[PDB]
């Protein structure tokens, strides 16, 4: 459960330093913890959250440029400065320029132009720091036992119904203590701030899209960069690179927009992690944590009971799984108390022997229903082999 | 959305006033506020520019001034050229609104009306409608409220005005008031009245005519 | 030397008004003007400068525009903390001249003045001169208009105005009025009148007194 | 005349090819022309007037600053823009400082600073260009003879009397022939746009006094500098290096004026001419010239002349002149028309013979005053030679 | 306390020599004594005042002249004296002119001038001594142990609180016993005379700005100086060199006042501390101190205590300081008398074992309010580990 399907397997054989295991969590995979002690549990990971996000800077997608115009003072002579280099917000570019004789001046040598435009931005893209503090994780964990296999992926009884508890993990509390009830509670320690590997990725906002970027990069790029601080209005670095202001080689000096950039940071972006989000917060989804479960308290919820009588059957035939696993579903129609449910992995026949080990720990059928569903699984051995339920002349 | 509120939409201002144009924004708009004027059939120019700033070639007679919600243009040393309407701008967030603008006009001394009334003329007269025309010609200040009547009842549906724009030698103001009713309707009355309210007689002037009578 | 006007020496207004305060340059200045406010006891603190620009911690309610003579200061959504007194000043050459200020105070709904009238003291009257006092308290408006009169006859040399600033809670003006005059000539005469003329009363507020009554 | 004293001389005494004698002149010293057959022309530099001078950039000796504020973000943001930023007019330098906890914000690593001022310039300095257009040149001269040596210096009548004409030189006109009545005119061509090597000179003003400068020089000199074509208002480039903004280990960013630059532009200023000016216009001095005179038309001023009867006597005495010609005032109370005065320079006595150079060319006083004065001089030799002056037996 | 977000860090262990730790103090930095015998006390230096100091020399940024006037007196003639050469206070310099006939008088050689002008200074720049007796010290230090991490930096109290002491330290008395209100008193001897180098410092003003120099610049320097002793009416030295009375080939000699020099001391000083002032006295700040801290009557306050109950929860979480330590606070809300608190940097999770050093000493919380705050640090190991506070079962 949280399991099979999922394809990327880790199987953790463990009982020894008293729980002691230490398991790493993969937002793509899973590992199922299967210990003697204990009744086997699958842990996955999910969805890591960052919340109380700031901003870093930002920067133009998309130039626009408003009002040309220039000046010119005839041979050596200061620039003539238009009024727009004393507002900022301006491109301003000062070139040598020929005015021969008729452009109105003596010695038609070379002059000065300065041309200026006023510069405002069309979209942004803004970059934010997630910092380690106010970092979250969530880890949804379940128990096999035999619950119902359609059951095997909801998030319904995320806060109840069998084994299905939701744990949180954030810095300020690296543990949390899962009680699924009835079976104890599974101690859990995870090292929130060592794993993700972060405080080296800025999260970044192109129009209504996000990624994760390693510093380094996002701190150089070549656009215009507001100061990310003030919202109030952009002044800007940079402004340059983003506006070509060219010339020819007569008496003008002209002037680009570019077209934007937006394409350009996507195919620039390359091995960085795609990214989504719910408001002031959101949901990287790249796992990465060093847990190391505690299995001290696990109470097998299917002792001391008899074996259910005769009246299995098959719903949806077993099948094979991945690395090699069996699931089996198996309706019991016997109507008794929650009960033992018999399976074994027996080599031939010739003496109903124990073969291949059987990972679902105890699968109890718990309902007074008279019909219920167990789903058990288990790995044979690499040969041809049997899969038996009941103990009874009606087993199947 | 931001208002941004002049108040004054008419000044009169004589050659050398100080001139005082106040624009208020209904929030905090900081100094993002521009100042323009702008001559009948030409493109607004801009004249001060972040609450402030004396755009260049605008000449020193215009300062902008305030922060806020309060915003001054103040026009020292007034010149005839300065006559223009004058709108203010704010910045601080979309949309960008202007303020309702100020006509500043020149000042002279008060002069009455001539006022002149003219029955419709035949021609019209075959056509169903009738009009009747009061012009009150070269006036100062262009203030003038003009109430007509028929047969001594007031008539305002119908009435239509029409105002000259300041004059640029004589500085006065003509005004045309026409009333105009079905033709059935003029032939069924004799006394028609055009009555001016102004400031120069402490009673309006009265043109009045008899429709049957010569 | 340049001037800088700001014809509107008082302004009342309400909270949430929008309020433009005007400031008119002798010549063109460009847009090198600052506009600053000022409260009792305090330096004036700056708002706009260069005409336009907002300085940091400022309300957003106040926005400067204009340039050349003209310019403008806008209060949007006017605060109670925004009344003071508020400056222009430009910076086109030496010396760089203020304007001569405008002063914002809170409108609220008219009040009569309540008059009273005091002979001199006879501790006074030891000292060979008199003073007679009116107090005239909690109006509004401020403007008001005091006149003495003396057995029938205005006097006018003596007479001394002192007014409360806008009273902080209850947004009324007070005054006192007083007539001093010789002890001898105080003798001499019976009937001491004082006058207040108020928008709230279409005849003046009479309080007077026969000097020889009980 | 415009001579002796001047202590820098220059005699040229080649007058052979038609009148082809090429000569230069220095604001400093003056060349005699001195050819037989032709009265002794003195040709002396006085004033280049610079007139229609234009502005290039301009810097700002004394600085001076207004309002200092900064803000800061806390380690983890960028630097928190002041409004100051957008308006130019002020200096800004966004640095690291350290802001640990109690400075109000976790994360003591380091944060940033953003400090700026309010930047208005005092005094200035403003260069300007000079052009070989609307370049000028004055040239007085004068002729030996015999004037009165009270006239050696004077203007008062640089167009009348005596035979003084003043010379005016500019580009569009190399050539002015000076008529000195009576005399002919000399004819007199100069190249005006070569000499003097402008174009690489501008002319500098600090507080009311005046410079040249050679270019790559005043084009690169390290402060704040207007672009000199507009005078509305400064827009300065630069701003910085005349404004130190310095911080010590700790939570500040202090600023500094650095109390002008006046001293240093002076004590820069080296090898760099002195100027003086009268307005728009300008009067340097330090000559250089090449004028290439014609000597073609000048009318001996003394021929056809009796020689002036026996009455010489010497006012002041002779003396001795720099290079070592000899000046020598003669009074001849003779009552005679204008008239010829014998001198010759004889080393003997008896049979006096003509001994060295006689340069006044001919002396004739003129005058019908009956006590008239003539200063001629004369180069004699070495060993101790006679000044004679006279033919009767009352020669002295 | 007086340390964390500083960054520029010294840790002093222990010392065996019975509290004899000798540590070094620097106006940027702090050196923090960590002693097993001692709570960890924090030593910072603050501002070093110097007072009664004495004036000498002084000098002239910005001459002025006044009165220029001249005689000459012929070749053969002395340089006649005019009467300004014997009030002394005005510049003279005699030099050799050529006067030529009608400058006047015979002899055409070479004459002499003698020019002068008064001589006035205007602003002035005047040093002034500091002598290693009047010198005073201020060190305030601090102690880790519990306080409101928000007192980080403070003064209000400098005499009271937890157990801040402001020290003062100057000649006569290289030793001062700092009293800490129940931590016993930190015995301090420090060399007053010997560290910050000085004797060889002038202390120096120019216009409202301060600074300090190293003798053998500021005795040596080419401007006019006044006397320094006595300010009734300056009677210079030097006065050439801040004038420059020059001449071309003429009959002028000219004269020049430079336009002050205050860019010049300003740019010439390099490497040198500028030092602020209030008065009479003034503070520099750049410390250097040898200070044997005497460790030996420090008593812990936080024995015997009870280990305060569970009600340990962070705030402001965590953070990282510079070296590396790392800082907490934590506020039980537990109230009881002041109550020890149990921090150990562990190295794992079941068996707590003490990992890395703790350096708070004892943090003990003291208040009844019920709830308080402590902010104790510590440096845990290279390696993952956990910061751990409490022992009940709330712990976290």
């Amino acid at each position: 459960i949280r399991c099979i399907g999922v394809s990327n397997r880790d199987f953790v054989e463990g009982m020894s330093g008293g729980t002691w295991v230490d398991v790493v969590l993969e937002h793509g995979g899973c590992v199922t913890v299967m210990a003697q002690d204990k009744p086997t549990v699958d842990i996955e990971l999910v969805t890591t959250t960052v919340s109380n996000m700031a901003e870093v800077r930002s920067y133009c997608y998309e130039a626009s440029i408003s009002d040309m115009a220039s000046d010119s003072r005839c041979p050596t002579q200061g620039e003539a400065y238009l009024d727009k280099q004393s507002d900022t917000q301006y491109v301003c570019k000062r070139t040598l320029v020929d005015r021969g004789w008729g452009n109105g001046c003596g010695l038609f040598g070379k002059g000065s132009l300065v041309t200026c435009a006023k510069f405002a931005c069309s979209k942004k893209m803004t970059g934010k720091s997630i910092q380690p503090e106010n970092l979250e994780y969530r880890i949804m964990l379940s128990v096999h036992g035999s619950q119902h296999s359609g059951m095997i992926v909801n998030d319904t009884g995320h806060e109840t119904d069998e084994n299905r508890a939701k744990v949180e993990i954030t810095p300020n509390s690296p543990r949390a203590e899962a009680t699924l009830g009835g079976f104890g509670s599974l101690g859990l320690d995870c090292e929130p701030r060592t794993g993700l590997d972060f405080s080296d990725l800025y999260y970044l906002t192109m129009n209504n899209k996000h990624w994760l970027v390693h510093k380094e990069w996002f701190h150089d790029i070549p656009l215009p960069w507001h100061a990310g601080a003030d919202t109030g209005t952009p002044h800007w670095n940079n402004k340059e690179a983003l506006v070509e202001f060219k010339d020819a080689h007569a008496k003008r000096q002209t002037v680009v927009v570019l077209g934007s950039q937006e394409g350009a940071v996507h195919t620039a972006l390359a091995g960085a992690l795609e990214a989504e989000m719910d408001g002031a917060k959101g949901r990287l989804s790249s796992g990465h944590l060093k847990c190391r479960l505690k299995m001290d308290k696990l109470r097998l919820k299917g002792v001391s009971y008899s074996l259910c009588t005769a009246a299995f059957t098959f719903t949806k035939i077993p099948a094979e799984t991945l690395h090699g696993t069996v699931t089996v579903e198996v309706q019991y129609a016997g109507t008794d108390g929650p009960c033992k449910v018999p399976a074994q992995m027996a080599v031939d026949m010739q003496t109903l022997t124990p073969v291949g080990r059987l990972i679902t720990a105890n699968p109890v059928i718990t309902e007074s229903t008279e019909n219920s569903k167990m789903m058990l699984e288990l790995d044979p051995p690499f040969g041809d082999s049997y899969i038996v339920i009941g103990v009874g002349e009606k087993k199947i | 959305d931001i208002v941004m509120t002049q108040s004054q939409k008419f000044m009169s201002t004589s050659v050398g006033d100080r001139v005082s144009i106040t624009c208020k924004a209904s929030q905090n708009v900081g100094t993002a506020v521009a100042w323009y004027q702008q001559k009948p059939g030409q493109s607004p120019k801009l004249l001060i520019y972040s609450a402030s700033n004396r755009y260049t070639g605008v000449p020193d007679r215009f300062t902008g001034s305030g922060s806020g919600t309060d915003f001054t243009l103040t026009i020292s040393n007034m010149q005839s050229e300065d006559l223009a309407d004058y709108f203010c701008q704010q910045f601080s967030s979309y949309p960008y609104t202007f303020g309702g603008g100020t006509k500043l006009e020149i000042k002279r001394a008060d002069a009455a009306p001539t006022v002149s009334i003219f029955p419709p003329s035949s021609e019209q007269l075959t056509s169903g409608g009738a009009s009747v025309v009061c012009f009150l010609n070269n006036f100062y200040p262009k203030d003038i409220n003009v109430k007509w009547k028929i047969d001594g009842s007031e008539r305002q549906n119908g009435v239509l005005n029409s105002w000259t724009d300041q004059d640029s030698k004589d500085s006065t103001y003509s005004m045309s008031s026409t009333l105009t009713l079905t033709k059935d309707e003029y032939e069924r009355h004799n006394s028609y009245t055009c009555e001016a309210t102004h400031k120069t007689s402490t009673s309006p002037i009265v043109k009045s005519f008899n429709r049957n009578e010569c």
